[PDB]
RNA sequence: GCCUGGCGGCCGUAGCGCGGUGGUCCCACCUGACCCCAUGCCGAACUCAGAAGUGAAACGCCGUAGCGCCGAUGGUAGUGUGGGGUCUCCCCAUGCGAGAGUAGGGAACUGCCAGGCA
RNA sequence: CCUCCUAAAGAGUAACGGAGGAGCACGAAGGUUGGCUAAUCCUGGUCGGACAUCAGGAGGUUAGUGCAAUGGCAUAAGCCAGCUUGACUGCGAGCGUGACGGCGCGAGCAGGUGCGAAAGCAGGUCAUAGUGAUCCGGUGGUUCUGAAUGGAAGGGCCAUC
RNA sequence: ACUUACCAACCCGAUGCAAACUGCGAAUACCGGAGAAUGUUAUCACGGGAGACACACGGCGGGUGCUAACGUCCGUC
């Protein structure tokens, strides 16, 4: 219902993305969450966008 | 206001006492832990009891609760 | 209830030992004392033990139950472990925490070469 | 800490002797001293139940752990987790210290002093008695308080009953009506 | 008229009233009425027959019902037809077995005994039998 | 042989209560708290350095059918197959046969290791 | 679509049969390490009332579980705190359940990671509802293809709306 | 605060009832292993071709209906 689809998207360049929901109106913070990139095989940080 | 029903989910026992099993193969699907698991027994994340390894199924009682255990005795 | 709070609290690892077929090295800890005894995976024999309320080491100590007492225990049960062979086992601390006396004599099984 | 000398001295011989004790350590010790505050209308405002625990930390030295409503009721409109209380819980040199405090400087000081209840004893030989005025100890300053709210002391013992609870308590000359 | 205050549910399956009676010893009072028939007994039917023998019994004694009708029995109305749902509960039975006391009766003679259980049973729809207390 | 500690087997015929009993070793409480460590306050607990005291409490052992627990035989209920009736429910032949209850039992039994005392 | 019963002690089993829910929620309400144990009542106690917090006692789960019901849960799956992102990527022996489309459980292998001294645990949450095939199309990546040749358009593959 | 011809929860003893109650619990059925005898392989898989998917009554176990119907809806023969 409320809560709405966003992508992490890597921090390497690859332009992989991990695909979330997230509740906008509580903690409307931007995610942040260290997420394996296959492209480069490492575990690297991933931001909310979208 | 009463013609509702869910599919049925066909848990039960799957595999009895003493029958030959291979590695991976499920015992019992179950609501709930009705079955713990003991030797080479495996517990599933919806509770469903899996072999991991090939042996024989045995029902046992165990515990100061007397609770029902599965374990497969490797033939 | 001093006890039955340690054993429900060493009850999981203990039960977990159990499925994983592990010989353990289950140490017991007292205000004046300290217990190791390693036991094979059946859980109803002992292959190797050690404490302080012995002849071997009772009379190289200061006083039976400080750091150097349980450093000293671990030192023993790790050597006669050894010599009778077994050399991987599981450290079981039994409901104490892996802080003090327990932890002296975890490193120093340890260091005479006990891998766990 | 001179009434624990006191009492290893004096005490112990004195309840040995009128109670008949076999071993020393059957007779009894006083285990702790919790003060305690129900603060009540501060649910409104949580300001109160700081000033609170601000007068639990002048009276005894360490500071006070707020509690819980643990529930919820409607009659009282409280709910499961809002700070409905403050309370101390004093143990060995610093309760020896807190009972001097009290039996000696606070006792004197109740308005229209008709002695002290003896029945208050929990039939187990723990003692609990409620002061109607903070203002009452003495490290509270007459000037330095917004609101009057009393508090409960209760005095637990390794005692087996009232009558044994009330001779120790007695041999610290504690008032009784 | 006997009813449950309350209930878990509202209309209960039809069932089968199969087996013989627990509870088939006089045990409060001298003298009891024992079922030796089988079938249903409506709360109109225990009203009326505990009416009746109080009556014969004039304000003396006293009188034990053994058995409560806790069981919801529907009925449909006139001109509806088959399914559309259940129907809607009317009135409450007991299921009686055969050797199930029904009524006790204490401090009171015989003889009056007897005639108020005539006088009871002749409202029941079930034969009935004078019983007795007895040891062990 | 007796006693204690650790870890198991079995999971109330093993428990809960009542009465007695034990400190040589062991265990328990216990003494102190700069430091190792910790309290959503408190050395209460966790933890460390010890050994003045007492087995008070806890714990182990022993005795006691107060409660729990276990529990026949016989009968009863139920039921597979075959047959019958007065067929909403029963009965006959044969095989299986409860639950509850009664008599009675019951104050667990046992394996490895270590220490003390013989 | 999910829970129970009818349902006749494996599975499954119908009616306009009897009763209730779902069309979500949560970056913590997930993972791991360490720790802990409820409801109710009794008694005593300042404002305190039958029911606010405190102290002890009986009691032993009559509590709790994010939301129905059932089945589970003390090693707790219930409560609390520290560090964290395994709510990971490729696969997957072997099973269960479906006419099929599909749905589900899964040890174990490779990579990289979190917590723990370690043994180990972690491929979301006590489990079971929280969902929509195909076609058309939009976005990111991928030089796979690219209608004379080099590009490009368009198409494919992967992620996703 | 006395008190009470009304009422009175808890607990204790006796007494029944339950599809959606269970501190108990069968007979049967079902799954698996081993062994004879018996049975025109009656079992499994794959391929060519179908038909059929209005069922009816009787017995037993039930829902619904009135333990009404040559009623209706399931299970099994």
């Amino acid at each position: 219902g409320i809560r709405e689809k966003i992508k992490l998207v890597s921090s390497a360049g690859t332009g992989h993305f991990y695909t979330t929901t997230k509740n906008k109106r509580t903690k409307p913070e931007k995610l942040e969450l260290k997420k394996f990139d296959p492209v480069v095989r490492q575990h690297v940080i991933y931001k909310e966008a979208k | 206001r009463n013609g509702r029903d869910s599919e049925a989910k066909r848990l039960g026992v799957k595999r009895f006492g003493g029958e030959s099993v291979l590695a991976g193969s499920i015992i019992v699907r179950q609501r709930g832990t009705k079955f713990h698991a003991g030797a080479n027994v495996g517990c599933g994340r919806d509770h469903t009891l899996f072999a991991k390894a090939d042996g024989k199924v045995k029902f046992e009682v165990k515990g100061p609760k007397n609770r029902k255990f599965i374990s497969i005795e490797a033939e | 209830d001093k006890k039955s709070a340690r054993i429900r609290r060493a009850t999981r690892a203990r039960r977990k030992l159990q499925e994983l077929g592990a010989t353990r090295l289950v140490v017991h800890r007292t205000p004046r004392h300290i217990y190791a005894q390693v036991i094979a995976p059946n859980g109803s024999e002992v292959l190797v033990a050690a404490s302080t309320v012995e002849k071997a080491i009772a009379e190289q100590l200061k006083y039976t139950g400080n750091k150097d007492a349980a450093a000293a225990v671990g030192k023993a049960v790790a050597e006669r472990a050894l010599e009778k062979g077994i050399k991987d086992v599981s450290f079981d601390r039994s409901g104490f925490q892996y802080h003090g006396r327990v932890q002296a004599l975890a490193d120093a099984a340890r260091e005479a070469g006990l891998q766990f | 800490a001179k009434l624990h000398d006191y009492y290893k001295d004096e005490v112990v011989k004195k309840l040995m002797t009128e109670f008949n004790y076999n071993s020393v350590m059957q007779v009894p010790r006083v285990e702790k001293i919790t003060l305690n505050m129900g603060v009540g209308e501060a649910i409104a405002d949580k300001k109160l139940l700081d000033n609170a625990a601000a007068d639990l930390a002048a009276i005894s030295g360490q500071k006070p752990l707020i509690t819980k409503a643990r529930k919820s009721v409607a009659g009282f409109k409280i709910r499961q987790g809002y700070p409905i209380g403050c309370k101390v819980t004093l143990r060995g040199e610093r309760m020896w210290e807190f009972f001097e405090r009290l039996i000696t400087i606070a006792v004197p000081r109740i308005r229209d002093f008709r002695g002290l209840s003896a029945k208050s004893f929990d039939g187990r030989g723990n003692y609990s008695m409620g002061v109607r005025e903070q203002i009452i100890f003495p490290e509270i300053d007459y000037d330095k308080v917004d609101r009057v709210r009393g508090l409960d002391i209760t005095i637990t013992t390794t005692a087996k009953s009232d009558e044994e609870g009330r001779a120790l308590l007695a041999a610290f000359d504690f008032p009784f009506r | 008229m006997l009813q449950p205050k309350r209930t878990k549910f509202r209309k209960m399956h039809k069932g089968r009233n199969r087996g013989l009676a627990q509870g088939t010893d006089v045990s409060f009072g001298s003298f009891g009425l024992k079922a030796v028939g089988r079938g249903r007994l409506t709360a109109r039917q225990i009203e009326a027959a505990r009416r009746a023998m109080t009556r014969a019994v004039k304000r003396q004694g006293k009188i034990w019902i053994r058995v409560f009708p806790d069981k919801p029995i529907t009925e449909k109305p006139l001109a509806v037809r088959m399914g559309k749902g259940k129907g809607n509960v009317e009135y409450w039975v007991a299921l009686i077995q055969p050797g199930k006391v029904l009524y006790e009766m204490d401090g009171v003679p015989e003889e009056l005994a007897r005639e108020a259980f005539k006088l009871a049973a002749a409202k029941l729809p079930i034969k009935t039998t004078f019983v007795t207390k007895t040891v062990m």
